[PDB]
This record gives structure tokens, C-alpha cells and sequence, in this order.
């Protein structure tokens, strides 16, 4: 791996369907900040369980803010510009789902980091 | 990349249009629409020998939505048939699918699919399901909402299909991701979108995840 | 330019057609889809069958001709009987002419079996219509044209195989009962002559292809014909030998001699005894030289999955299992067939070791079976020693956790069997793996787990001082296993795996008080582990201990100072302090089950109190600040504490049941003030905020709270033993509470938990309660349907228990339902028919329960003006919508309570048990019985809804379904006859006189 991991915590994400106005889910498993030893950028990269198919993989963009969902005390949801998970960069409104209020603020503050050390 | 015709049958309700689209796009699907003849789509895995491409020909349960029917199944390479734990009608048809099906495809794998394994209520129990057996069908208790068992069917078609038993699901490398720039034209856009996006409660809120 | 071929006004462009349908089978995305829907609307033209032979003359896809017999299937099948004689021999013989052709020609026999096949079944869908009285030449004709080529012969095996099943495998369902005997005495008269041929070509060899299509028809012959067709020809001496010699028939034959261990056979007979022995030798024999030795392993083969390896394996394993589970008495008792009794149970354990989930339970049924026959038959375990001691290791080395609760059962029942016939054995396998676990050979989680599920799975088999030395012998050296072992992921493992086995043991637990004392201190260290796992297990065992050891927390034990519980109680503050709140409720309804055993109310009462300390004093400051100023609710973090409070009340109700009055009463008055102050929360949330606020964490939060509340009150009700304190105390503070928030709150906001706690309240003390229960339709009734009679899927939870709290109703307060207005009293009507037409089975079962209480309600009034119209109301909407369910095919799993509700409703008209005329004077003579009424209205109804009926086929299905409505199997049998008739035009009314 040519990454270094900064951050896991299980998690379920959500992309916002416009269309049938209602949150989908896009995957339950392990998401992980990676830096890339050689741009020291950090991404977040999500896969699914059991089928290890990649359902978040998008720069954590200094311009992102988490933003809480009315629903949940342990979600946020944030807009994001441009994520390969599924091929071709496309935009997606992105809800993401831990365990507990705990993993959630935990989560807030590793992205923080992550933007942090994205704006080098 | 090799490409195999999957046909997917089953009573009406038991899950298949569900399991099918939780494999292609990740979301569950809760409303129950009843398919209309046949939907065709393409499922691809990653293996350690390289990609595999089902072409996933999800059938219609209910009689008078029944279309093609077995027209459905000519060259078909192998089968899931499905039936739903919490309803003993759909396990007491599973001959009806398997005679249907084994007529038309005569030699090829077939996986047994208990549904809805999630709900604490079974009415299918363990010690009644036995059709496998004389059949040479894998049997695997799955739940299309909680995932228990989700990957296995098609594990083992593609092991089946591949002819390799210690074949197994492997995560392809993740490209980088590009850095981009916000657009200030679409930024009135995003944040009315964002807005739209908060004010609809997440799904399942008392679930682990 | 595809839609074309949906213009029937122009003939049909063959070439169209067959791009549609290469199209659909072979394009992609957009295109397919709409190949799809033409090719739909196509096939599903009623007239489109006129163009099936065009199709099959004419078009150069085996797929457009696949598609154009589903079409002739589909009129042979439902309208066949409106075709002139002259045009089904043109379709028959066009269909015969079609297959022969195909057969004909080598390349297209070798290369289409799809289009022949599918041919097959639709000559076998003519049979089933013509043959034998419009076609009695069938058979002889199909034997004659079998010599004429090795092609035609192996066709006409696949038309008998599917000609065989669908009369004797799959009738059940598709045919009258009458047509299904007719069909089967039928191939029974011809069958001499079938089984002539097959012997014929089963003798006389030499195409694998057409042997193996005539063992696959006698595979289908086997579940019906005569034992002496097998047991009086030569017939088992071929598939016992040449035909398991060679691997193209091995497959099949083994299937066959499956079926042949499950014949009908004389049981007194010498020469069919030995017979049976004789095939059973040679099958093995055959095995061990052409296949694979006893000492082969099939784990390792079976693994690689060479060809059909698998498949050939688990057939093994079903003829070994099916053959030796019925004969193996007959190897038991002569010397010389000792080696071919235990090579084939060998054979069985090779298979058992075959890791494969689903083979493993059917060697296991089969292990079940003997290990069972071992312990109680006399003067067989002797023979079985070698295999019993592999089996042990098999058992032992698969055991699967307790949560996997069928497959778990059956390998501890297997393992309690085996330890039962060598103690000795069992132990010595145990410590050994242990050994290898210490030595680290065989060290890993999986490993350590396994064996400790086997260990716990044999408690109390041994007698209790080798279980002794055995349990000391097991702990000793999980201990030294523990302390061996670096870094907590390890010590955890095993550390659970002690908790584990400790608390499979309470014989032991209970025969050494210190070491049970130990145990429970070990258990209250380990709830101080934030280690994953550790807290959860410490909790879990504690409740085991406590379940099966209780008792002993309650006696003062010598040399204790006091009764354990009062020791555990003391330090609870302590104990639980790192635990998360459901381990906290764990520990609390663990102390409850201890509690429950005092039988001295005065030493209960305040151990109840004492156990309750620490939840009454933070409800108390509570109750006092969120009284003094109810803005204190708001609060998040209150909210948590509240409802952990309200769960840890839950918690110790469940375990102590009757016993928790004194603790109920406690809180009861200030609990229903907390629920009214959390109900106007949450109505004034939904107010500032809008429906989306019952998605909001505080709003979600205070339900939780009404909901704990209601859970507590129907946990104490369900087990409360004094109804006079429930109905005097508890219920008219109850109903005050909850049932006008129920009504006056926005669909939304309604707790489907407040009918569950109804039923449980009409249920326990509702024959005592007339006006409470008055009360309760009146608040959730009318205000209950709306929300579920728009659609059948909004409010799943209401429309369960709406339908469970009217069932209850109408069970013990029956006078609740009399004292309704008549409009009201005929939504109750309109509710139940709702139910009816559910597809989810716990509505339309209560549906179809509450409609025969309720029958069986007014029947009981006798004759009085009440019963009088609610007959002349509500019998003809009973009866239609009763009909209308049964035959929709939309509602198949309410198939018998249907019927039961049909035949209840007929039998009042037949036995003259309802006093005045159905039908309003000037309709019919004013003589006239009501039996003729119901007759008539039937005959008409049945006429309007099936209009392809004959008058004769309804008046012979209503004669014989009058005259069986004491008779529920056969009334049943002429309502299945019917199913089928409705299905097809021109259906024998002969049918409905089927007898035996
Ligand atoms: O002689 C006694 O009265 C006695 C009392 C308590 C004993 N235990 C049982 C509790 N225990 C334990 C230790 C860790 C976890 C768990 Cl769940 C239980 C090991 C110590 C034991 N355990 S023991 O295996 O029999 C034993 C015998 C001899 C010396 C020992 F150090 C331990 C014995
Ligand atoms: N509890 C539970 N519900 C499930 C599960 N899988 C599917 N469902 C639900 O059950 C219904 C199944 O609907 P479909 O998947 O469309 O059914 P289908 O088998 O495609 O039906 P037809 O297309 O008519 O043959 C939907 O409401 C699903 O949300 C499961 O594992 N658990
Ligand atoms: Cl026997
Ligand atoms: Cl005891
Ligand atoms: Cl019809
Ligand atoms: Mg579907």
C-alpha cells in the first residue's frame, strides 16, 4: 500500500436519491483516512463488507462541512464534488452512519485533522 | 472477463428484486414492487482469477406478472431459487421452481435461497428444509436486509462456474481521487440541496448501523 | 418497427419476429427491454396460438418456436376443450410429426434438447387432456416407433419420465382429484408394456445417452410402481453392477437404488431379505473397485470438486444413510455380513468429514438415527465400537456454537448419546485435543471455541464424580491455557471459554458452594473488562449461573455470614459501574430470578426494595425536579436516564412476574404523570416542528420512554396473579393515561404498543372490566381502521396489533361489540373482510379467527332479534367475501381457515339454524327454505364471477359441497376441485362426486 491509515471506524453511508427524495444506502463496512506517503494527501476509502466493493473513495476536501442530520445524533451528511466509487468523479450529498454519538464526534474531529493536513 | 446468465426465481415477495439491487448499488429497497416479467442486469465481482460478470435475469413470482416465464431460462448457465423463512407457502413451492427450472436448464449449479433469516418470527424452520438434498442444490439462509450470508450465493456459483473451489472476493486497488475545485456558479445550487438532504431522517435509526 | 408483430389485422412477418426475439435473448439495455414487453403482449394475445404452427414451420430461431409452444402450452392447458375434435388431432398430430422430425435428424437431436424437451412437455400437456379415451393407441404406437431409432427410443424415455411426473409428482396441485385417479390407473392398466421396453433397453445396452434417459424414467417409475417389478426381474442385478461400473450411468443408478431402499416390501420374507443384502454387496463392491477404496479421502476429493465428484458424494451419502436407516438390522446378526456393515458405516464417516455444511446434516440425521438405536437397543453397541470412537472426534471436531440452535441440538444430542456408550472415550478425546491446544499443534480461536461448545454439550451424561474429577481436570488446564497465553485478544478467547464451561456445569456449581462463590466474584472482576466480549459474557454466565444455581444465592450458606444476594445487592453500585445500560438490565433481571425464589413475601418484599435502591432514588430526585419544573424533561441526557430507569423496572418485572406488585406500586402513580407530561412533549414538538420531529433523537427519546412505561404495565399484567389489585389499582389509571393520547394525537404520533398493552389488559381481567373495554373500542376503533384501511402496507405494526386487539375482544367481551351503534357495528364487519384480504398471514389468519368468533358469538345468542339481523345483514357479505379470498389465488396460505369459515357458514343454512328468511319478501315464494336461497344466490354469484363455467359444473360443485359441510378434508377436496375447474374451460362435473 502506498497509503498510511489515520483513522477506521465502521460505519453505513447514504447517498441523497433527489429524484424519490429519500436518503439509499450505498454501504456498511470499515471507513478508512488514508494518506498517500507520496502527495500526503488524505482520502476517505470505504468498502463493504464481505464483497470488499469500494463504496467511498473521494478527497477530504478543505471545502466540506459535516452537517447533522434532523434524524440521527450520530450521523453527518456533507456534499461531496467528486467521488470514484463507482468509476467517473460525479457529485453526491453523502450521509454517513457510526455506532454511537461517540464514533460520530470522533469521526468530525479526525476529518478536521484531515482537512487540516489537505490545506498543506 | 467471463460472463455467465444467472436466472433468479422464487414466490412473489421472497426477495429477489431486493437481494439482487442491495449486490448492484449497496441500498434496500423496503417498498415491494412486483417485477414485471423479467429485469436484466449486469453484476460484476472481483476475484483472485480476475473479474466475473453475472448477468442477473431477475424473474417475475406472481402468476399474472409470470411474462415469458421458463422463456426466461433458455441458456441459462446457473439459478438461485428463493423462497421467504417467514412464509411456509413459498418453501412448499420451491419443487414447482425447480421442476420449471431443471426442465428447461438440465445441468447446471443451483443455489437454495431461505430470505428474511433477520425476522425473529421463521415460520420455515431449519429442520424442514431438506429439498436440497436429492437435488445437489446448496442451501444458505440469507437476509437481503441484514446481509447474513449475502456474498455466498454467488461465491459459490462462481466457484461452481470457474471450476477453482478456493476461488474468493478480492478488493480491487482504489484509484486515486481527483482534487477539484467548487464551482461558484453551482454553489447556491449545493447548498438548497443540502438543506433538502438534513430535513429527511436517515432510514432504520434504532438499527447497529 | 418490432411492434409490428402486435398487428394482428396484417399475418405475421416470421422474420420480425425472430429479430424481436434474438433481441430480447441476445441485445443489451434499451433495446432488450423493449423486445421484452412486445414479446409479453405477443404470447399473452389470445389468439396468437392460431400462429404457432406458422411460427414452427417457418422460423429459423429455436427460440422464436421455445416461445410459440409456451403460447400452444397456454391454450392446451386452459382452453384446449372449446377446440373442435378436428382441430386438437391438427395441433396433436403437427406437435407428434414436429418431434419425430427433430429426432430424425442427428444434428438437431445432438443440438437442440431445449426445443425437443420443451416439445416433450407440450405432447405430455395433450396427454394429460386426450389420453387414454381420445387416444387409446398412445402407448402401443410409442413402444413401436421406440425400435425404429436409438434417437426416438431415448425421446420417448424424456415424454414417459414427464408424462410420469405430472400424474404422479406434481397432480396434487394441477388436477381434480378424479382426473389425477383417472390419469394414474391409466399409466397403471399400461404400465407392463412401459416397463417391457425399459427392461428391453436397460438388457440389450449400448447408447449411454439412452440408458441413461431410461434409469432417469425409472427413477419417476420408482416412486409409484410395485415392489415385484424390481424385486422379480433381473432388474436389480443391472444397477447394482453394470450401471454403477460406468460413470455416465453411476450418477443416476445410485438415485434409482435410493428409491429402491424406499419401496413398499414384504417384511416376513427370506428370499426379498437377501435380495436386499445382495444389491446393498454389490453396490459397495462396485464403489470400492470402480470408484474409491473404504480408507479414500473424501474430504480431500470432495474439496478438489473433479467433474461431478460432489454430486456423485452426496448421492452416496443419501443412499448409505436411506438403505442402512431401514435395513441394517438385516447385517446385524450373520458373521458374514459384519465387513459389509461396517465398510459402508465407514464410508459414512469418510463422508463426514467432508466440510460441507449441508452433506454434514444429512450424515448427522443418519448418526442421530444410530446412536439412538445404540443406547436403547439390546445387544448392539458391541458391533459399532470402532465407528462410535471416529465419530466421537467427527462430532467433536464440528461442534458449532449454541446460537446455530437446530444444528447444535442435533450434534449434542449425538455427542450425549456417544458419551452415554463410552464415557471413557469421550473424556480421553476431550483432554487430548485439549493437550494439543496447550501444546500449541492445533492452537487458534476457532479451535479453543469449538472444543469448549463440545465440552459444555456433554453436562451431566457422567456420572457426578467423573464429572468431578473431569470439570477440575478441563478448568485446570483452560487456566494454565489462560496464563500460557501473551496479549488480551488471546486471554479473552480463553478466558470466555472458561466463563463458558462453567456455565454448563451447575450440578458441580451446586455441589461446591465455594467454588460457585468464585465463579460469581470471577464474573463481577471480569464486568470491570472494557476488553470486546469480556463484559457481555461475565453478564450472559451470570444470568446462566443464576437460572440454573438460584437457590443457592437465597439459602444461607455455611460459613457465610448471609444469603448470597443480600452480598451481591450491597455491592451493585460497584459491580455495574463500567457496564453499558442492557448489561445493567441483565444484572438487575439476573437478581430478580434469585429473588423470585424467597418464598417469605416479608424477606422478598425487601429484597425487591433493596435491589431497587438505586433506580428509586434517581426516579425520586426525578420525579421531584420534573414536578417542581417540567422544562427539566427537555433535557437529552434526563430523557436516557428516564427511560434506563423505566428498562431496569422491565428488566426485574420479567424475572420476578406476580412478585413485582410492591415495586410497581411504587412508581405506578408518577409513571402515569411522566407519561402524560412526555405525551404533551411530544404533541407540542409536533406542533412547533411538523411530522418530522417523530424522527427527531428527543422525540424518539420520550416514545421510548411511553413505550417502557406501556412494556412495564403489560409485563406486570400478563403475570399478575391478583386481578382484583389490577382491575381495583391498576387499570382505571391505566386507561386515563393512555387511551385518550392515543385518539387525539396525529396518526403519526400513535404508539402501537398501546394496543398490545390492551389486548394484554382484555386478555388478563377483560370479562371484569365490561366498560373499560367499551372504553377502549371507543378510543382506538374508528380512529385504529383509518390509519390501515387505505392500503395494505402504511402502519404495519397498528394494523397487527389492531386486528390481535380486536380478536381478544370478541373472545371475552363479546358485549363490547353488541353495544356499538349499528354503523359502527358494521365498520366491525368491514374490518374483519379487510383482514381477509391481507397477504401478510398474521392480519388475514386473525381476520379469518375473528370471523368464526364471531359466527360462533351469535349462534350463541339463540333465537332473538340481534342474531336475526345480523344474518339477514352480514351471512351474504360473509359468504362472498369468504369466496372471493378463496378463489383470487392472491391468498393460499388462508387456504384451511377459509374453508373452515365456508363450511361453518353452509352448515347453518343446512341444519335450518337460522330462524328467519335471508332473502326480502317478493324475491322468492314466501315458502322457501333458506338451503334453496343460498343454492340460488351461490349459483348465481359463482355464474357472474367464472362465466366460462357451466350452470352444470356449479350446480354438482354446490350439491357436493351442501352435502360435505360436516365432512372439512373432503369439503376441502371439492373447494381444491373447484380451484382447478376455475382455471380451464369445459371441466368435468363428474369430478365433484369423487369418493375415497
Ligand atoms: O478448591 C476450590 O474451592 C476452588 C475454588 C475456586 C476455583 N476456581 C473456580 C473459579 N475460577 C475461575 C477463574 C477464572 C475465570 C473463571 Cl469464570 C473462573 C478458577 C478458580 C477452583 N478451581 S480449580 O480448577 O478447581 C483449582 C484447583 C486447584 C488449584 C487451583 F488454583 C484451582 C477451586
Ligand atoms: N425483513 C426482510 N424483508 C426483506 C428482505 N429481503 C427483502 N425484503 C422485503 O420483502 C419485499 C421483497 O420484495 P421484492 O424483493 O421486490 O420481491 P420479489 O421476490 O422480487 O417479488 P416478485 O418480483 O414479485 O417476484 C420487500 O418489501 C423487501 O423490502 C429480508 O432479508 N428481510
Ligand atoms: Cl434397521
Ligand atoms: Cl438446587
Ligand atoms: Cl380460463
Ligand atoms: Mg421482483
Amino acid at each position: 500500500e502506498d497509503e498510511e491509515v489515520l483513522y477506521k471506524v465502521r460505519a453505513k453511508l447514504f447517498r441523497f436519491d433527489a429524484d424519490a427524495k429519500e436518503w439509499k444506502e450505498r454501504g456498511t463496512g470499515d471507513c478508512k483516512f488514508l494518506k498517500n506517503k507520496k502527495t500526503n494527501k488524505v482520502r476517505i476509502l470505504m468498502r463493504r463488507d464481505k464483497t470488499l466493493k469500494i463504496c467511498a473513495n473521494h478527497i477530504i476536501a478543505p471545502e466540506y462541512t459535516l452537517k447533522p442530520n434532523v434524524g440521527s445524533d450520530r450521523s453527518w451528511v456533507y456534499a461531496c464534488t467528486a467521488d470514484i466509487a463507482e468509476g467517473e468523479a460525479e457529485a453526491f450529498t453523502f450521509a454517513i452512519r457510526f455506532g454511537s454519538k461517540e464514533n460520530a464526534d470522533k469521526f468530525k474531529e479526525e476529518f478536521e485533522k484531515a482537512q487540516e493536513i489537505n490545506k498543506k | 472477463q467471463v460472463q455467465f446468465k444467472l436466472v433468479l426465481v422464487g414466490d412473489g415477495g421472497t426477495g429477489k428484486t431486493t437481494f439482487v439491487k442491495r449486490h448492484l448499488t449497496g441500498e434496500f429497497e423496503k417498498k415491494y414492487v412486483a417485477t414485471l416479467g423479467v429485469e436484466v442486469h449486469p453484476l460484476v465481482f472481483h476475484t483472485n482469477r480476475g473479474p466475473i460478470k453475472f448477468n442477473v435475469w431477475d424473474t417475475a413470482g406472481l402468476e399474472k406478472f409470470g411474462g415469458l416465464r421458463d422463456g426466461y431460462y433458455i441458456q441459462a448457465q446457473c439459478a438461485i431459487i428463493m423462497f421467504d423463512v417467514t412464509s411456509r407457502v413459498t418453501y412448499k413451492n420451491v419443487p414447482n421452481w425447480h421442476r420449471d427450472l431443471v426442465r428447461v436448464c438440465e445441468n447446471i449449479p443451483i443455489v437454495l435461497c431461505g430470505n428474511k433469516v433477520d425476522i425473529k418470527d421463521r415460520k420455515v424452520k431449519a429442520k424442514s428444509i431438506v429439498f436440497h438434498r436429492k437435488k445437489n442444490l446448496q442451501y444458505y439462509d440469507i437476509s437481503a436486509k441484514s446481509n447474513y450470508n449475502f456474498e455466498k450465493p454467488f461465491l459459490w456459483l462462481a466457484r461452481k462456474l470457474i471450476g477453482d473451489p478456493n476461488l474468493e472476493f478480492v478488493a480491487m486497488p482504489a484509484a486515486a481521487p481527483p482534487e477539484v475545485v467548487m464551482d461558484p456558479a453551482l454553489a447556491a445550487q449545493y447548498e438548497h440541496d443540502l438543506e433538502v438532504a438534513q430535513t429527511t431522517a436517515l432510514p432504520d435509526e434504532d438499527d447497529d448501523l | 418497427s418490432m411492434e409490428g408483430i402486435l398487428d394482428f389485422s396484417n399475418d405475421l412477418d416470421i422474420a420480425l419476429l425472430d429479430q424481436v426475439v434474438s433481441t430480447f435473448y441476445q441485445g443489451e439495455g434499451v433495446q432488450q427491454k423493449q423486445a421484452q414487453e412486445i414479446l409479453t403482449k405477443f404470447q399473452d394475445n389470445p389468439d396468437a396460438w392460431e400462429k404457432v404452427d406458422q411460427i414452427l414451420q417457418f422460423s429459423t430461431n429455436p427460440q422464436s418456436k421455445f416461445i410459440a409452444l409456451s403460447i400452444l402450452d397456454k391454450l392446451i392447458t386452459r382452453k384446449w376443450k372449446l377446440l373442435p375434435n378436428d382441430h386438437r388431432i391438427g395441433i396433436r398430430n403437427f406437435v407428434v410429426g414436429m418431434i419425430i422430425s427433430m429426432c430424425q435428424d442427428d444434428e438437431v437431436f445432438k443440438t437442440q434438447k431445449n426445443l425437443i424437451n420443451k416439445s416433450d412437455l407440450t405432447l405430455v400437456q395433450i396427454l394429460k387432456q386426450e389420453w387414454p379415451q381420445n387416444w387409446p393407441e398412445f402407448i402401443p404406437e410409442l413402444i413401436g416407433s421406440s425400435s425404429s431409432s436409438v434417437n426416438v427410443c431415448e425421446n420417448n424415455m424424456i415424454v414417459l419420465k414427464l408424462l410420469s411426473e405430472e400424474v404422479f409428482d406434481f397432480s396434487a396441485e394441477q388436477m381434480t382429484q378424479a382426473k389425477a385417479l383417472h390419469l394414474k390407473n391409466s399409466m397403471s392398466k399400461e404400465f407392463e408394456q412401459i416397463f417391457k421396453l425399459c427392461f428391453q433397453v436397460l438388457e440389450q445396452g449400448s447408447s449411454s445417452s439412452l440408458i441413461v434417459a431410461t434409469l432417469e424414467s425409472l427413477l419417476r417409475y420408482l416412486h409409484w410402481i410395485p415392489y415385484r417389478y424390481i424385486y422379480e426381474t433381473n432388474i436389480l442385478e443391472l444397477l447394482s453392477t453394470k450401471f454403477m461400473t460406468s460413470p455416465d450411468t453411476r450418477a443416476i443408478t445410485l438415485k434409482c437404488l435410493t428409491e429402491v431402499s424406499n419401496l413398499k416390501i414384504p417384511q416376513d420374507n427370506d428370499l426379498i431379505k437377501r435380495q436386499t443384502v445382495l444389491f446393498f454387496q454389490n453396490t459397495l463392491q462396485q464403489i470400492a473397485t470402480s470408484v474409491m477404496p473404504v480408507t479414500a479421502d473424501l474430504k480431500a476429493t470432495y474439496a478438489n470438486a473433479n467433474g461431478n465428484d460432489q454430486s456423485f458424494l452426496q448421492d452416496l451419502a443419501m443412499f448409505l444413510t436411506t438403505y442402512l436407516a431401514r435395513n441394517r438390522a438385516l447385517l446385524e446378526s450373520d458373521e458374514s455380513l459384519r465387513e459389509l456393515l461396517l465398510n459402508a458405516h465407514q464410508y459414512l464417516i469418510q463422508l463426514s468429514k467432508i466440510e460441507e455444511r449441508e452433506l454434514f446434516k444429512t450424515t448427522l440425521d443418519y448418526w442421530h438415527n444410530l446412536v439412538a438405536d445404540l443406547f436403547y437397543e439390546p445387544l448392539k453397541k458391541h458391533i459399532y465400537e470402532e465407528i462410535c470412537s471416529q465419530l466421537r472426534l467427527v462430532i467433536i471436531e464440528n461442534m458449532v456454537r449454541p446460537e446455530e440452535i437446530q444444528l447444535y441440538k442435533s450434534e449434542r444430542e449425538v455427542l450425549v448419546y456417544l458419551t452415554h456408550l463410552n464415557v471413557i472415550d469421550t473424556e480421553e478425546i476431550m483432554i487430548s485435543k485439549l493437550a494439543r491446544q496447550i501444546d500449541g499443534s492445533e492452537w487458534s480461536w476457532h479451535n479453543i471455541n469449538t472444543l469448549s461448545w463440545a465440552i459444555g454439550s456433554i453436562s451431566g451424561t457422567m456420572s457426578e464424580d467423573t464429572e468431578k474429577r473431569f470439570v477440575v481436570t478441563v478448568i485446570k488446564d483452560l487456566l494454565g491455557l489462560c496464563e500460557q497465553k501473551r496479549g488480551k485478544d488471546n486471554k479473552a478467547v480463553v478466558a470466555r471459554d472458561i466463563m463458558y464451561v462453567v456455565g454448563e456445569y451447575p450440578r458441580f456449581l451446586k455441589a461446591h458452594w465455594n467454588f460457585l462463590r468464585t465463579v460469581i466474584l470471577k464474573l463481577f472482576e471480569f464486568m470491570h473488562e472494557t476488553h470486546e466480549g469480556v463484559q457481555d459474557m461475565a453478564c450472559d454466565t451470570f444470568i446462566k449461573i443464576v437460572q440454573k444455581c438460584k437457590y443457592h444465592f437465597v439459602i444461607q450458606q455455611p460459613r457465610e455470614s448471609e444469603p448470597f444476594i443480600q452480598t451481591i445487592i450491597r455491592d451493585i453500585q460497584k459491580t455495574t459501574a463500567d457496564l453499558q445500560p442492557q448489561q445493567v438490565h441483565t444484572f438487575y433481571k439476573a437478581c430478580g430470578i434469585i429473588i423470585s425464589e424467597e418464598r417469605s413475601v416479608a424477606e422478598r418484599n425487601r429484597l425487591l426494595s433493596d435491589l431497587m435502591q438505586l433506580p428509586n432514588m434517581a426516579w425520586d430526585t426525578i420525579v421531584e425536579q420534573s414536578t417542581a419544573n417540567p422544562t427539566l424533561l427537555l433535557d437529552s441526557e434526563t430523557v436516557k436516564i428516564i427511560a434506563n430507569i423505566i428498562k431496569t423496572n422491565v428488566a426485574v418485572c420479567t424475572s420476578m412476574g406476580a412478585d413485582f406488585y410492591p415495586q410497581l406500586g411504587h412508581i405506578y402513580y408518577n409513571m402515569l404523570q411522566l407519561y402524560r407530561a412526555v405525551s404533551s412533549m411530544i404533541s407540542t414538538q409536533v406542533a412547533a416542528e411538523g411530522l418530522i420531529a417523530t424522527k427527531t433523537p428527543k422525540v424518539r427519546g420520550l416514545r421510548t420512554i411511553k413505550k417502557e412505561i406501556l412494556k412495564l404495565v403489560e409485563t406486570y399484567i400478563s403475570k399478575a396473579r391478583n386481578l382484583d389489585d389490577v382491575v381495583k389499582v391498576l387499570v382505571e389509571p391505566l386507561l386515563n393515561a393512555v387511551l385518550e393520547d392515543y385518539m387525539n394525537n396525529v396518526p403519526d404520533a400513535r404508539d402501537a404498543e398501546v394496543l398490545n398493552c390492551m389486548t394484554t389488559v382484555v386478555e388478563k381481567v377483560g370479562h371484569m372490566i365490561p366498560q373499560g373495554v367499551i372504553l377502549i373500542l371507543q378510543s382506538v376503533f374508528e380512529c385504529t381502521l383509518d390509519m390501515i384501511n387505505k392500503d395494505f402496507t402504511e402502519y404495519p405494526e397498528h394494523r397487527v396489533e389492531f386486528y390481535k386487539l380486536l380478536k381478544v375482544i370478541n373472545e371475552k367481551s363479546f358485549a363490547a361489540f353488541l353495544e356499538l351503534p349499528p354503523a359502527a357495528f358494521k365498520l366491525f364487519v368491514d374490518a374483519i373482510c379487510w383482514a381477509f384480504k391481507h397477504n401478510n398471514r398474521d392480519v388475514e389468519v386473525n381476520g379469518l379467527q375473528i370471523a368464526l368468533d364471531l359466527v360462533k358469538n351469535i349462534e350463541r345468542m339463540g333465537n332473538v332479534p340481534f342474531a336475526n339481523e345480523f344474518h339477514k345483514n352480514y351471512f351474504f357479505i360473509f359468504v362472498s367475501e369468504t369466496f372471493f379470498v378463496l378463489t383470487d389465488s392472491d391468498h393460499k396460505s388462508g387456504f384451511s381457515k377459509q374453508a373452515l369459515l365456508l363450511m361453518k357458514l353452509i352448515s347453518l343454512v343446512y341444519d335450518n339454524k337460522i330462524s328467519v328468511p335471508l332473502y326480502q319478501e317478493a324475491e322468492v315464494p314466501q315458502g322457501t327454505s333458506n338451503q334453496v336461497y343460498l343454492s340460488q344466490y351461490l349459483a348465481n354469484m359463482l355464474s357472474n364471477a367464472f362465466p366460462h363455467l357451466t350452470s352444470e359444473q356449479i350446480a354438482s360443485f354446490l350439491s357436493a359441497l351442501t352435502k360435505q359441510c360436516k365432512d372439512l378434508v373432503v369439503f376441502k377436496g371439492t373447494l381444491r376441485d373447484f380451484l382447478v375447474q376455475i382455471k380451464e374451460v369445459g371441466g368435468d362435473p363428474t369430478d365433484y362426486l369423487f369418493a375415497e
